[PDB]
């Protein structure tokens, strides 16, 4: 369809205001092609011409599916811009109209609806909730109520997974509980599909739903997804591992019972890889996740010890991107506050002291507190064995006492107080 | 067919 390439807004306007369905169809397409263009589409001008309500109106024209499609795509691309732009689409009454198109017998039109609502719900909490109130969930889910997901078109299914992922998304407030209960079974099903794009976005959805209080985490863990998450944590595709790791990391911010499910599912065996992973953010989120495990019970710290992960933490503490080192410190401090003397001794035999001391050269004043708190905890463990002195010497060897003395004169008070305490108490 | 959404809030439909 070559006539519609590169119109002006005023010509699009001329076309849409004729009482000629077909002229309106060409104009709309020309408008879509403007908004489809790669470089700075004139979203704000289309809005300013007053075209949205006309577009929305075109969504309702069952008798002329091509105009439905084109208005869909046009609106979809307006709703894909800024919040103001999405708002203009919502203010035209697009939501109920797009929901109405979900049952459309033309798959390509149904799919556009799905995409539009995706963009609308993705703006934030309010519009997400508004899409839900308008009743989008029953029709979205009905489009996936089939025996085998594999019969659906590749793109259609990716689109639906992505849109559902946006209905699970954002966090102030979290999505209505009943809407999450309604979505999860289908979501769980998608999380076992073999298309990596579907898996990524399922994992994102799960990561969003687990980003919150323990009750939210529980409704996800209840559905038995932890084993499948752990499996996905081992995928080759980074866009799957990334969200899978986030979900696991979220889940272990919850109760120790909830953490245990991930340990039971085999998670810890993947961490040697993750804690060494070349993508810096994976390494960061892996170490973060470790810290919320070392924050747990002693039998859970043992599982960390038995999987040979303490040396990996010593490793990350010794050399990693700084933000990861920071989580490494936390993971050690958590370990050290909740551990047994035997577990804290092991930590030192794995060589934690030297690299822990090297991080007191850091300019970040919060890390120094974490580290210093760890030291105290470790002394507290040597004080119960009579080997406080051996540790003191050990901290001399690597030049740690040198650094602690200089931190006795740090500006932050919580610092220089913890410093002073240590020097006098053990040196 | 590739096309990873990454975690994107909004998706523009290209021509």
């Amino acid at each position: 369809n070559q006539g519609t390439v590169n119109w002006s807004v005023e010509d699009i306007v001329k076309g849409i205001n004729s009482n000629n369905l077909e002229s309106q169809l060409q104009a709309t397409q020309a408008a879509r092609k403007l908004l489809s263009r790669e470089k700075q589409p004139p979203i704000d001008n289309i809005i300013r011409a007053g075209l949205i309500p006309k577009f929305v109106s075109f969504l309702g024209k069952t008798d002329c599916s091509p105009i439905q499609f084109e208005s869909a795509w046009a609106l979809t691309n307006i709703a894909s811009g800024t919040s103001e732009q999405t708002k203009a689409v919502v203010d035209g009454g697009a939501i109920p109209a797009f929901i109405s198109l979900l049952a459309s017998p033309h798959a390509h039109i149904s799919e556009q609806a799905v995409w539009a609502l995706g963009n609308i719900a993705g703006d934030g909490s309010a519009f997400r909730d508004l899409v839900i109130k308008h009743g989008a969930i029953d029709p979205l889910l009905a489009l996936l109520a089939v025996p085998d997901l594999s019969t659906l078109a590749c793109g259609y299914l990716r689109n639906l997974t992505w849109t559902l992922s946006n209905l699970c998304r954002n966090k102030n407030p979290a999505p209505p509980l009943d809407a999450v209960e309604q979505i999860l079974p289908t979501l769980v099903r998608l999380l076992h599909h073999n298309d990596p794009e579907v898996l990524a976005d399922s994992c994102w959805a799960i990561s969003y739903l687990t980003d919150g209080p323990n009750e939210r985490i529980e409704m996800v863990v209840k559905k038995g997804v932890v084993p499948q998450l752990v499996k996905l944590l081992g995928a080759t595709e980074l866009p799957i591992v990334t969200p899978a790791l986030r979900a696991i990391g979220n889940i272990v911010t919850g109760t120790d019972e909830q953490t245990q499910k991930v340990i039971d599912a085999g998670a810890l065996a993947v961490f040697p890889s993750l804690l060494t992973n070349p993508k810096t953010n994976i390494q960061k989120e892996a170490t973060w996740t470790m810290s919320n495990i070392t924050a747990g019970r002693q039998d859970q710290i043992q599982q960390v010890v038995n999987h040979g992960l303490v040396p990996f933490l010593v490793g990350v503490l010794s050399k990693a991107d700084f933000k990861t080192q920071k989580e490494a410190a936390w993971a050690i401090t958590n370990y050290t506050s909740g551990g047994t003397v035997e577990q804290i001794v092991y930590l030192v035999h794995c060589g934690i002291i030297e690299p822990l001391m090297n991080l007191l050269s850091a300019k970040d004043t919060k890390i120094i507190q974490v580290i210093l708190d760890a030291i105290s905890n470790i002394f507290q463990a040597a004080e119960k064995l009579g080997e406080t002195e051996k540790l003191s010497i050990m901290i001399e060897e690597c030049g740690g006492l040198d650094k602690i003395e200089a931190l006795q004169r740090h500006e932050n008070e919580s610092v220089y107080k913890a410093s002073l305490n240590l020097i006098e108490k053990y040196f | 067919e590739a096309g990873m959404t990454l975690g994107a809030r909004k998706l523009k439909k290209l021509g």
